[PDB]
């Protein structure tokens, strides 16, 4: 009967692609639930694993992040969290030490994964290498394309390892995700791929 | 194998699950913790 979730939050500053990345999982969004108490959209993101389905209950908001921080009832038993921002807005990865500190303020040390959004988008302003020189011990970062559904699954997977304990955890089918309504340039993917990973390892 | 959910996953004894906001509340709040529902 009973069901293996999680309360994961995704913050980032507005317009860093938060609500179009969520509602790319279909089921999710046909069974969000809307939370008037909080202006909070949660939706019920079902993976399934090699031990069994897991839930990650995403609490989106509506809008609010741009008028200051968030209130504690949005944090309150997060299990785990995204950090997003846009790379093409320097702006917006400024703030992620911000949000990270109002995580941590609230939450201590859940499992974050920090997600730079928009890379499908050629005018690319922060790089790999920018990303790695200031890289965060424990905070695991993935480029994504919301639009395209580039690495959609990766975040969750590296969250569910860690919350489960499990390293060999496997996703054995992807979930059903909306279309994607952009191409994400095969070229310009492998080049973004291969830009981290030199990051990554370079001496 | 026997790593299964279904085998080894149980939730605490009481634990009720918020109708709105899906947050998994103690037995004795009368109340969620997140949203303020209340317990069903
Ligand atoms: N090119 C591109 N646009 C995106 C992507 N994700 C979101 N956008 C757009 O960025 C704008 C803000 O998106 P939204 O999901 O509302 O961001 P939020 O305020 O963080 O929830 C919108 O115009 C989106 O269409 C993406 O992966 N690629
Ligand atoms: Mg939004
Ligand atoms: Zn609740």
């Amino acid at each position: 009967e009973p069901q293996v979730q999680f309360k994961l939050v995704l913050v980032g500053d507005g317009g860093t692609g938060k609500t179009t990345f969520v509602k790319r999982h279909l089921t999710g969004e046909s069974e969000k639930k809307y939370v008037a108490t909080l202006g909070v959209e949660v939706h019920p993101l079902v993976f399934h694993t090699n031990r069994g389905p897991i839930k990650f209950n995403v609490w989106d908001t509506a809008g609010q992040e741009k008028f200051g921080g968030l209130r504690d009832g949005y944090y309150i038993q997060a299990q785990c969290a995204i950090i997003m921002f846009d790379v093409t807005s320097r702006v917006t990865y400024k703030n992620v030490p911000n949000w990270h500190r109002d995580l941590v303020r609230v939450c201590e040390n859940i499992p974050i994964v920090l997600c730079g959004n928009k890379v499908d988008i050629k005018d690319r302003k922060v790089k790999a290498k920018s990303i790695v020189f200031h890289r965060k011990k424990n905070l695991q970062y993935y480029d994504i394309s919301a639009k395209s559904n580039y690495n959609f699954e990766k975040p969750f997977l590296w969250l569910a390892r860690k919350l489960i304990g499990d390293p060999n955890l496997e996703f054995v089918a992807m979930p059903a995700l909306a279309p994607p309504e952009v191409v994400m340039d095969p070229a310009l993917a492998a080049q973004y791929e291969h830009d981290l990973e030199v990051a990554q390892t370079t001496a | 194998g026997s790593m299964d959910f279904r085998s080894v996953f149980s939730t605490k004894e009481g634990q009720w699950d918020c109708s709105a906001c899906l947050v998994q509340n103690e037995g004795s709040s009368t109340k969620c913790a997140a949203c303020q529902n209340p317990r069903k």
